[PDB]
């Protein structure tokens, strides 16, 4: 999962 | 040429699962065709540093991951390349151009 907030 | 901004990140080499921020902040990230070379490139450069400089091959792929993520793995940088964008617009862009710059 992408780091956020992306 | 076609530059942009993003936040850059690079996978964690141990478990290769985890992101680790390659940027303090966004960055320039540009497509560059190397005369010299005759290839295309993307680079990324802050500071002294030039956090990105991955060579385009016909093999590579780029992941549109989520609305503003993207990524791609850079087998002779020996890791994989993921981008924060400021909109999914941007993210969009980043991609098309990928595919664009791959076909030639």
């Amino acid at each position: 999962t992408p780091p956020s907030p992306f | 040429i076609f530059s942009t901004r993003a936040h850059v990140f690079q996978i964690d080499p141990n478990t290769k699962k985890n992101w680790v921020p390659t940027s303090k902040h966004a960055v320039t990230v540009s497509y560059f065709y190397d005369s010299t070379r005759n290839v295309y490139r993307i680079i990324s450069l802050d500071g002294s540093k030039a956090i990105i400089n991955s060579t385009i091959t016909p093999n590579m792929t780029f992941t549109k991951t989520s609305q503003k993520f993207g990524q791609w793995a850079d087998s002779r940088a020996n890791t994989v390349y993921g981008l924060g964008f400021s909109s999914e617009h941007h993210l969009s862009k980043f991609a098309e151009k990928f595919q664009e710059f791959k076909e030639a």
